[PDB]
């Protein structure tokens, strides 16, 4: 029933963890996403453990990343319904609508296809529409559920900080 | 139904209804002037969140009000007479006082960091801060204000081929306080670059995903067999809950976006090479054209991007201005380009420009092409048969010069004479800034050396050579000044040039 | 401003087009608005603004519901204005999805974008449906061709506003007719409208003789004089007359370009009018090209070009299109516009023309024309 939570506070606005891990996730192949709109407070505390989880998932789970890629890129240009169509699938199968997991995993997955986008000035431009697909799929699902399933940014931050140690823990073992 | 300005007051008051307003408060009371029905009721307690219902109580709100009285009369029915009285003067402000209105009501409540967030949900592309071409971006500023109380408008920001359109829109929008929040309600970002026949609907069925970005779009309908009609229809439908959009076009290519803007009547701001697509529109058109940049503009650019600053050290620099043409996109295509700072590995460049075309400066700046080329070949793709050949017997020119017509009527193929060659010439200017020309003392046509360096190798030089010697067959049947018509005897004048083939 | 807003966005949910504001042909406006509102509660009605191909009806249409909340708010409750343009057999269908869809709820809509695979019959029973929900609707169907439309609009007993070419398809409407013609501009209009886009305005013979002549060429032709005024730039007499000549030369694809209308000429505008005409008539016109256009000419005179199966087979051209213009009282005499004219000039094959050109000489009236062709 109530008043203000984490996920609808402006600092934290979906859009702003997007924005940013595909500007990250590109760099992360020399490439620069000139095009990226401007975050409104800089990268945040949350945006980086995005990053990280966003990392360990593309390590771990990199499955379909490039199946998935494929039938994304396999068309001059992408939209909403093909965007949905692909990615009802990344970060669950077989659920809240938005788990932590999902949402890394869509993050992790836009990202990933943000970078190959970048490689070729004919779907490059795009990135900006897959930017507004993943933000919106995202959005709509963490609208009704996170508060009734006690879910919040907080609590992915305690749950991201305990993940991000036990796997640099095992990375050397 | 709520009307615009009706609307504007709701979200100008939403800072202040995030703070305490509980839509539950309300159902009973709204139910009972015949407002909501029980499902409108529900519909909104439902949500999980205040501001989940807050956002479910506005949307059917206004579609189901007519006015703001049965909100502004709850509001002092639940004692929070501070909530009913800003919609109320907002409203009496619109109505009694407007241009007041801003300066009173709306301005007080709003921040940078709300500007910047609008940015962000706008997808406005991060501003520039480096070189900022301070003329253009400020009369753009101007216009958007003097324009942004109009229903609906087309304002045209148009040029070359990397003129710099795109970088100054969202300095533009990015450099202002006032605009995006204060003069506009928010603010919609797309590149359009559409070429195919399904380009513009795509195009505005992002527009409409955009508007609805704060809905339930768990359903969202797939579109693929959906009607112009319909896209259109639940366009209007999202358009309440967003009132004072100001929408960008990003690079516009066909006539057909203008007039998808002008149905839904939208008020915007569109980056185009082809003016003439402007001819599309009935509604107020309004123009900036983003020219070359001047001599002494290449040198700020070239200043505060890195570049030295200068005898025959000067020469070197004033070659490459004339060779970038004042184009920031070629200029800057430079610097990433010059490995060096040494007017040497400059100069370098230079002559490789002078000798492979633009393709030798190839680069990977923030533009969107690797050679301005590529960039220009679309232009050359958009236009009519005929002006195509035109454009391509230009080649034989001298990069530069203010030749007049009967000049030109040589090389350019076709009662009444030649004034066609002036059309065909007045049309590659219009519609790529592929030319340009002057009214008087005489009216006149020139051709830049960025954009011959492209003519150049685009055309099989075996069409070079048929025209550079059917001029040579014109000249025999016959300076910072206009060669009057005893000039048009000779082309030796431009020997360096002419023949240098 | 708010009865402004609120009529302003009712007309943005009907699909009705911004009206253009610089120039209005207030008699016509006026006209449609008037009928409108004295018909407004009958059960179902045809108003047909009927012209040739771009006189100005569709302007003039939304002008009329833009003027006051007079029509669309007090005489009627919505308003849905849907482009027809129907050309094949399932046209009428297609027109009428975009009917039933233009008529459903907004999450109905959201829901729902489409129509599911039902038969025409079926449609109109879910159109009839979805009608009681939605009472005193005026609908607006611009560019009606086929006739299949009008019907299936009485079929379902609506208010109707029509803006077509073609006459004749009123003969399917069995209740009320009210018809209005949207005639050329004459003289004194193409002044005020060419005045309101900032052209010219002549002073003394010389520029005046240019005005006119340009306003002959398009036969007072909105479309056409707007295709005129958005190619001349400079914007002077002497631009102008360049202009002319080039049509005189060229035909009407010599101020070809895009304007707010939908085809970049009267040319491909005409085309289409053409190729909905009898095999009959589509060749009866198609000589009226070796004639002198602007001058009145009498079935006996035309007779010996194209009696009575010559009398009315060219009395339909006038019906069917605007193409020609039937003149009676006193001699019943058809006469074929300038602008009609260039539009055959041009298409007529190159040789059909030479052919009806010498069966003709069995005139000098008209000597620097006929010696032209
Ligand atoms: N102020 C600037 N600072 C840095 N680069 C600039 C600036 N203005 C223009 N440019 C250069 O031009 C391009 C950026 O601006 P922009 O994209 O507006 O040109 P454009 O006219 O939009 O291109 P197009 O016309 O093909 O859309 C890139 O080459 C960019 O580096
Ligand atoms: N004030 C005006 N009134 C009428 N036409 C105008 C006006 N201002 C410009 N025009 C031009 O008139 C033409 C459009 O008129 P309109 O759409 O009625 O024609 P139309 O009769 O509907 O043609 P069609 O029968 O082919 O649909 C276009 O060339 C348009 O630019
Ligand atoms: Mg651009
Ligand atoms: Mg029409």
């Amino acid at each position: 029933d109530g008043k203000i939570n984490d996920w609808e506070e402006p600092r934290l606005d979906i859009e702003g963890f997007v924005v940013d891990y595909f500007t990250h996730r590109i760099r992360q192949n020399g490439m620069e996403w000139f095009g990226a709109p401007g975050l409104p407070s800089g990268v945040q505390p949350e945006h980086e453990m995005m990053r990280v989880m966003g990392t360990i998932f593309e390590k771990k789970h990199a499955e379909n990343f490039e199946t998935f890629s494929e039938q994304l890129l396999a068309v001059p240009r992408i939209s909403f319904s093909l965007y949905q169509d692909v990615v009802r699938t990344v970060g669950n199968a077989q659920q809240s609508p938005m788990s932590y997991g999902r949402l890394i995993g869509l993050i992790s997955f836009g990202g990933f296809v943000a970078a190959k986008m970048m490689e070729s000035v004919e779907l490059q431009g795009q990135v900006r529409n897959l930017f507004v697909y993943t933000s919106l799929f995202i959005k709509t699902r963490i609208r009704n559920n996170w508060k009734e399933h006690n879910r919040s940014w907080d609590d992915f931050m305690t749950l991201g900080k305990q993940m991000k140690e036990d796997y640099e823990r095992a990375e050397a073992e | 139904m709520l009307c615009e300005i009706e609307c504007r007051a709701l979200s100008t008051a939403h800072t202040r209804l995030i703070h305490d307003f509980e839509p539950r408060d309300a159902l009973t009371y709204l139910e009972g002037k015949n407002i909501f029905t029980e499902d409108h009721s529900e519909l909104i307690s439902k949500m999980s969140t205040r501001l989940e219902r807050i956002a479910n109580f506005l949307r059917i709100y206004r579609r189901q009000a007519s006015e703001l009285g049965p909100l502004i009369d709850f509001f002092n029915y639940n004692n929070q007479s501070h909530l009913a009285d800003f919609l109320e003067d907002y409203i009496d402000f619109a109505i009694n006082e407007p241009d007041l209105l801003r300066p009173v009501v709306i301005a007080p409540q709003f921040s940078r960091q709300m500007l910047d967030r609008k940015l962000l949900l706008g997808n406005v592309p991060k501003q520039m801060t480096c070189y900022i071409r301070e003329y253009h971006v400020d009369r753009v500023i101007k216009k958007l204000d003097e324009m942004c109380d109009l229903d609906s408008f087309f304002l045209f920001l148009h040029g070359r081929a990397g003129s710099g359109k795109s970088v100054i829109a969202s300095q533009a929008l990015s450099k202002s306080d006032q605009l995006i929040g204060i003069n506009y309600d928010s603010i919609v970002w797309l590149k359009d670059s559409g070429t195919a026949p399904k380009s513009t609907f795509d195009l505005f069925t992002d527009i409409l995903l955009m508007l609805k970005s704060e809905d339930d779009l768990l359903n969202f309908p797939s579109v693929e067999h959906v009607t112009s009609v319909v896209l259109k229809r639940m366009i209007c439908n999202a358009l309440i809950d967003r009132p004072n959009t100001l929408f960008v076009f990003d690079d516009v290519v066909q006539e057909e976006t203008i007039r998808w803007a002008q149905e839904l009547r939208l008020r915007c701001l569109v980056t185009t090479r082809d003016v003439e697509i402007s001819n599309a529109a009935s509604q107020t058109c309004e123009f900036i054209e983003v020219t070359s940049l001047e001599i002494d503009e290449c040198y700020d650019f070239l200043e505060a991007y890195g570049m030295p600053m200068p005898e025959k050290e000067e020469d070197v620099l004033n070659k490459t201005i004339e060779l970038s043409s004042g184009n920031p996109a070629t200029l800057m295509m430079f610097f990433k380009s010059c490995e060096p700072k040494t007017f040497e590995k400059m100069a370098q460049l230079n002559n490789k420009l002078e000798s492979r075309g633009l393709v030798g400066v190839e680069c990977i700046t923030p533009y969107s092409y690797k050679s301005l080329a590529m960039a220009l070949q679309r232009c050359v793709e958009v236009l009519s048969d005929e002006d195509r050949s035109a454009l391509a017997f230009a080649v034989v020119m001298p990069p530069g010069v203010d030749i007049p017509v009967k000049l030109w009527s040589c090389v350019i193929p076709v009662e009444q004479l030649d004034d066609e060659v002036a059309d065909r010439l007045k049309r590659l200017s219009k519609r790529g800034a592929l030319l340009s020309g002057k009214r008087m003392p005489v009216l006149t046509f020139k051709i830049d050396h960025i954009i011959h360096m492209f003519l150049k190798h685009v055309v099989d030089a075996q069409t070079i050579a048929n025209g550079i010697s059917i001029l040579e067959q014109r000249l025999l049947e016959i300076e910072t000044v206009i060669r009057p018509e005893d000039f048009p005897k000779f082309m030796q004048l431009h020997q360096k040039f002419y023949d240098s083939l």
